[PDB]
RNA sequence: UUUGCUCCACACAAUAUAGAUGGAUACGAAUAAGGCGUCCUUGUGGCGUCGCUGAACCAUAGCAGGCUAGCAACGGUGCACUUGGCGGAAAGGCCUUGGGUGCUUGCUGGCGAAUUGCAAUGUCAUUUUGCGUGGGGAUAAAUCAUUUGUAUACGACUUAGA
RNA sequence: CCCUGAAAAUGGAUGGCGCUCAAGCGUGUUACCUAUACUCUACCGUCAGGGUUGAUAUGAUGCCCUGACGAGUAGGCAGGCGUGGAGGUCAGUGACGAAGCCUAGACCGUAAGGUCGGGUCGAACGGCCUCUAGUGCAGAUCUUGGUGGUAGUAGCAAAUAU
RNA sequence: AACUGGCGAUGCGGGAUGAACCGAACGUAGAGUUAAGGUGCCGGAAUACACGCUCAUCAGACACCACAAAAGGUGUUAGUU
RNA sequence: AAUACUGCCAGCUGGGACUGAGGACUGCGACGUAAGUCAAGGAUGCUGGCAUAAUGGUUAUAUGCCGCCCGUCUUGAAACA
RNA sequence: AAUUGUUGAAAGGGAAGGGCAUUUGAUCAGACAUGGUGUUUUGUAU
């Protein structure tokens, strides 16, 4: 239905958006995902921070500069997803790992572009309320990402420059939907709800 | 208008295929729209055309064809398969198909 | 390497005086059959009617 | 040469069968039976009922 | 013309190539059975070569015919080319590889005569 | 594949033609093989079948 | 096997030149169809009488279905079971329409609190509970109070398409 | 270096496409809560309304979209000029003032379409070069050879030399 | 069910990613996926049962029909392909080019192989029937001859020295 | 050692992987349907439905099989007196 | 009284896929008073395009999946035999 | 023939080689363009 869709990370879990996002690669669609550092783990910040040093634990003992490169960056925690979930060792896994772009924040151009949402992949429409989950922002702070900040920081400046872009946006609505009522109660307007408009 | 569409785009999923061994004279197709086998229904039977660009012309036109059609669905989601004059190269593995409404039953 | 017949305009003339009598009698059906059909973003012809 | 097969392809169908047109024709495989108004007994019926 | 024949499947138009015969030059081309206690080829293991079976034999209606419709006949001379006169919609002459050149002109111009189809017309051509 | 109850593509072990190039015993089975398909008779079955006996199948009278 | 339908099946022994005319066992049995309804009628029978399949006779198979099929009712369910380190009776109460449908929760439900397969579970008995004030478990109490009221939070919508537009609501 | 190089514009040729065939259509936060609209003696407020899927919204009729006569207006939408900004996270795009010009299906007309002969994607897109038109802009470095030793197996490094 | 009990040495294994009203566990209903399995059809081969000569089909181990089957080491049998030579025959081929050899050039055969076209070449060689054998090679740390990678590599550094 | 079935000699689907396990034995193709196993993605197939249990600061995840015991827990869920 | 479920129809009908084997007739049958026709012992009819590298073949490459290096000894070989 | 040189073609991220299938590039045979429903031979076989 479209050639790019922009994917929240915002409260979503990490392997059923992955999982999804893997899919969608293989079957030739390009996708954004923004907002790594929002993503959610479900399970305790122990828990997945423990997973994540025995995972760190794992390297090439003869030489560690060749072995698993544990990347501690959100987008490319949310890419170690990827990996695995599509066949990257092939030219076809290739080019999934091609059409695809991970994010920290929201960088330009797709700042000023739709973000959509995978609704079966989100945290409130997969967990069970009161269990405990993991955002990738803190837990990437505590195995060594370097950004939390900085990344932080230019969220709140894009928070509130996409903020004066909806209080325009709300003020064109606000004239559009006067003006549709303004137009209504005719009789394009009565033919047209009859039709089913 | 600027809509000259009358086919539906479908994607070219991968070969019909066990976990270690793929059937490359049928193909899975995922048309756009459908989700279900029962509305997979209407599409069994129609034309599906994979448009493609070579370098050098052959009849005047650098685009070449593959022509097939839609066998059978495939699944619960609305995936079907498609036997085509010659198979699928295996490189268009996510490429888009074209699903014509012809022949039709309307 | 590499003409209209004058029989096949008169006789397709004399259908159309026939046919265009009828089609305006109703709304917006000329407008209708000068139109071209095509599929657009998001209808699906499995539930089309047409 | 060919095997057809029996209960589709009706002239086959009727190379078989000779009884097959008359029961076409006076539909004995949808028969209405006779209306009848036997009762159970209470017998077997508080016992099925029963516990 | 020939007579009217049967559409022609070769069944396996692939040449039965001998196990390991590109991985070395003393293996020749030609096909030999795999007779080896370990061979994944006579053990038919997927993913390797096909052996040739008597599934694989053309159809008797179709057999040693070429595409044009026809069994080739190797012939040498006149007087082989005489046999093949009445049955010109079968047999197609083929000259033989070791026919002159000014003796392949004469057969040349009497299957034109005879109506038979040569399937070398142009072998050992003086220009 | 089936329960092969017996032997699949057993030979009948016994003779349909004679083993020998004789010209003119070759001769008596088409004019007897002839015979044992075109009569009732039980007759010329038994000498179309003694006809392809071998040397030590056919003793001396 | 849990599409249940309840059967009565009446059976007997083989009637003999010095005993015809036996006692004629009837008991109610839980199962998907007759061909298990009559294996299982086997079963409890050579769990108390000195009678088999083959030294017996199905007089009469009849499926049961509830005179009020549509009225909620307190199940009191005796039941035993096997487990892994011996055996036990136990009694639960199910609220259901129908002895069918409570035969088919506490199916779900023993193979779900004590991994109790239909192999290891023999149905003792289901008892209508008459009334009210006698149920003794309070997950069954808890819904015969005076005008039950109660919201289900935290609705999780069906999605038919894999991705959404309008970050979706939870209320319900 | 057979008057070299780069950038604007155009024709023409290639080879090359992980796959255009109406539209990335932009708040943030929470979900056991929110969005929107309105009001106030402006809040962690009141009231109304909505969701229960984007099956939406925008756009969408015209020889692959021609020619042309008008009707009520002052809109809409390209293409360029231009007033100014905003945007550094990969900004390279978004918004706005005004003029010019093409179209307008908001409404009524008239002409044209065929023979691609009963379908053949029936070709219209997106990257990079290579020969030429006609304008603009610029007018050098590096390596080797010699030399140094803060370096050095050799390369490298580090120097110096019109 | 979960936890403690529960500690091994390269880094690491529900196969991996990950998974928490599961993508875990127990159970149940279906829907769906696909094996060389089952069914149907075609073709190949084998086996079995048959049919086919009062003038007719190249004259019968042929042709045709029906049906069932088809895994395979050691092994057995059968039908063929190929090489050297011999007896016949094609009044066979050939200096207007035989045999050989090369041919990501065609055709036939399931295949063994055969055939053809082009290039080189220069003197003999094939088809069919049959006979004969010093008759088919990838292996034997095979034999002989030749050629590689290693590799322009190790080395050409004792005897004072040019 | 006994009965039987397999591997040897046997490919194919599954058990990630494996001579033996499960399914199923194999001429060459086409179509359909299944077996064993599976349907989040790799990976073809339901992020299907239903009832519950479990939150583990070494969870658990399918037989052969690639491990876990005695004992204990107002951890939690059922139940018996 | 309906309806669910199970089952039957020698019930009708729509959509799809793959196959077209044989080559005078015979045979069984159906419809028709007969004559003949037919879904009745296997596909014909109509139409269009191209007539050549279009289709097909070979070969190279790319892609998807599979594919351990052969011979031998062995219960077992890709073996660090 | 091994092996090598040049040219041409193609490919190349810790092998290459192979099978099923197709793309793409290169290259290659077949029809039918048949004595053919005939049609006065310019002092009667196109």
């Amino acid at each position: 239905v479209e050639p790019v869709v922009v994917i929240d990370g915002k409260g979503h879990l990490v392997g059923r958006l992955a999982s999804v996002v893997a899919k969608q690669l293989l079957n030739g669609q390009k996708i954004v995902v923004v907002r790594a550092e929002e993503l959610n783990i479900s399970g305790e910040f122990f828990r997945n921070k423990l997973k994540y040093h025995d995972f760190l634990r794992k390297a090439t003992a003869f030489n560690k500069t060749r072995g698993p490169f544990h990347f501690r960056a959100p987008s490319r925690i949310f890419y170690k997803a990827l990996r695995g979930m599509v066949s990257h060792k092939t030219a076809r896994g290739k080019a999934a790992l091609e059409r695809l772009k991970v994010f920290e924040g929201i960088p330009p151009p797709y700042d000023k572009k739709k973000r959509v949402v995978v609704p079966q992949a989100l945290r409130v429409l997969r967990l069970k309320p009161g269990r405990k989950y993991t955002t990738l922002g803190k837990l990437s702070t505590s195995v060594g990402w370097k950004y939390e900040d900085v990344v932080a920081k230019l969220e709140a400046k894009r928070k509130v420059s996409s903020a004066e872009y909806y209080a325009k946006k709300r003020a064109f609505t606000k004239k559009v939907a006067s003006a549709n009522a303004t137009a209504a109660e005719s009789d394009v307007a009565k033919q047209l709800a009859a039709l089913g408009y | 208008a600027e809509s000259h569409r009358l086919y539906v785009k479908g994607k070219h999923l991968s070969y019909q295929r066990s976990k270690r061994v793929n059937n490359p004279n049928v193909s899975l197709i995922k048309i756009e729209g459908v989700a279900t086998p029962q509305d997979a229904q209407f599409y069994l039977g129609k034309r599906i055309a994979y448009v493609y660009r070579a370098s050098k012309e052959v009849r005047g036109s650098k685009i070449r064809v593959m022509w097939g059609k839609v066998t059978r669905t495939h699944g619960n989601s609305g995936v079907v398969r498609a036997t085509f004059r010659n198979n699928l190269p295996a490189k268009t593995f996510g490429a888009s198909v074209r699903i014509f409404l012809y022949p039709s039953n309307i | 390497a590499k003409e209209i017949k004058a029989e096949r305009v008169e006789d397709q003339k004399v259908v159309d005086k026939a046919l265009i009598a009828e089609i305006k009698k109703t709304p917006l059906l000329k407008q209708y059959l000068s139109a071209s059909f095509s599929l657009k973003n998001g209808d699906k012809p499995h539930m089309l009617k047409f | 040469v060919l095997k057809k097969n029996p209960l589709k392809n009706k002239q086959v169908l009727l190379r078989l069968n000779p009884y097959a047109k008359v029961f076409a024709a006076e539909k004995l495989g949808s028969k209405k039976a006779e209306k009848t108004g036997t009762k159970p007994a209470a017998v077997f019926t508080e016992t099925l009922k029963h516990d | 013309a020939s007579l009217p024949h049967p559409k022609i499947v070769k069944k396996h138009t692939k040449k039965f190539k001998r196990h390991h015969s590109d991985r070395y030059h003393r293996v020749a081309e030609n096909w030999r059975k795999q007779k080896g206690i370990d061979s994944v080829v006579r053990r038919r293991f997927r993913g390797n070569i096909s052996q040739p079976k008597i599934g694989y034999g053309s159809n008797k209606k179709t057999k040693f015919l070429s595409p044009s419709g026809h069994k080739t006949f190797l012939v040498a001379n006149v007087k082989d080319l005489e046999t093949l006169t009445m049955h010109t919609k079968t047999y197609a002459a083929e000259i033989a590889h070791n026919i002159s050149a000014k003796n392949r002109v004469v057969i040349l111009a009497r299957a034109k005569a005879l109506g038979i189809k040569v399937t070398n017309p142009k072998g050992r051509l003086a220009l | 594949g089936i329960d092969h109850t017996s032997k699949q593509h057993k030979r009948s072990g016994h003779r349909t033609a004679p083993k020998s190039d004789n010209v003119y015993l070759k001769l008596l089975v088409k004019l007897y093989t002839f015979l044992a398909r075109r009569t009732d008779a039980p007759f010329n079955k038994v000498v179309l079948k003694a006809l392809f006996l071998s040397k030590i199948n056919r003793p001396p009278v | 096997m849990a599409h249940f339908k309840e059967y009565q099946v009446i059976g007997r022994r083989l009637p003999t030149e010095s005993v015809p005319e036996p006692k004629l066992f009837r008991m109610r049995i839980f199962a998907s169809n007759e061909v298990i309804a009559k294996s299982r009628y086997w079963y409890f029978l050579q769990k108390l009488h000195k009678v088999k399949k083959a030294s017996g006779e199905i007089v009469s198979i009849n499926q049961i279905n509830e005179a009020h099929p549509t009225k909620v009712k307190n199940f009191g369910v005796w039941v035993r079971y096997d487990s892994r380190s011996g055996t036990h009776n136990m009694y639960k109460e199910i609220r259901d329409v129908s002895r069918v449908a409570a035969v088919e929760t506490l199916y779900q439900d023993m193979a779900a609190r004590h991994r109790a397969r239909f192999r290891s579970i023999h149905i003792l008995k289901v008892a209508e509970i008459e009334k009210t004030a006698d149920v003794k478990r309070q997950y069954v109490k808890q819904f015969l109070t005076k005008d039950l009221k109660f919201p289900l939070p935290h609705r999780v919508q069906k999605s038919t398409k894999t991705f959404s537009y309008k970050r979706p609501s939870t209320f319900y």
